[PDB]
């Protein structure tokens, strides 16, 4: 879940 | 392109992992706390960029509407990618990774359009960016997105 | 289209949306 969201936030 | 109540509820749970204090917004400090907690260590500039990409009103934080808009857009992207992969695999009837002319002709008939080989061959030429006479996955993606 | 024929891209976009 943390990893999932971060993939989407990464530049 | 739309989300169910259940999908929105799951995105609210994801949001809560980032909104450490529960106020309804994600700050650069909260995003940096999350990333540090995963063994990362982004700079302040990087964190502000990541906030800014989602922060539609420019106020410096991410609210749940902004977060949802972003997660919905990305979900639409993932769903589109899966639909295109599925369509590619249907055309690639033998599963070898390449759509032949005969596969294109047979599968279009099966999907409801009767093409001549003249037409089929023209379509292969249009798609063929590597000159091998067949349509690979990347070529098919380029046709389906342009 | 390209002249009198439909482009591949046109056909594929429609099939997917069907
Ligand atoms: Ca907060
Ligand atoms: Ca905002
Ligand atoms: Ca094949
Ligand atoms: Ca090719």
């Amino acid at each position: 879940k943390f990893s999932e969201v971060l993939k989407r936030l990464r530049l | 392109d739309q989300l169910t109540e259940e999908q929105i509820a799951e995105f609210k749970e994801a949001f809560s992992l980032f909104d450490k204090d529960g106020d309804g917004t994600i700050t650069t400090k909260e995003l940096g706390t999350v990333m540090r907690s995963l063994g990362q260590n982004p700079t302040e500039a990087e964190l502000q960029d990541m906030i800014n990409e989602v922060d539609a009103d420019g106020n410096g934080t991410i609210d749940f509407p902004e977060f949802l808009t972003m997660m919905a857009r990305k979900m639409k992207d993932t769903d589109s990618e899966e639909e295109i992969r599925e369509a590619f695999r249907v055309f690639d009837k033998d599963g070898n990774g390449y759509i032949s002319a005969a596969e294109l002709r047979h599968v279009m008939t099966n999907l409801g359009e009767k093409l001549t080989d003249e037409e089929v061959d023209e379509m292969i030429r249009e798609a063929d960016i590597d000159g091998d006479g067949q349509v690979n996955y990347e070529e098919f993606v380029q046709m389906m997105t342009a």
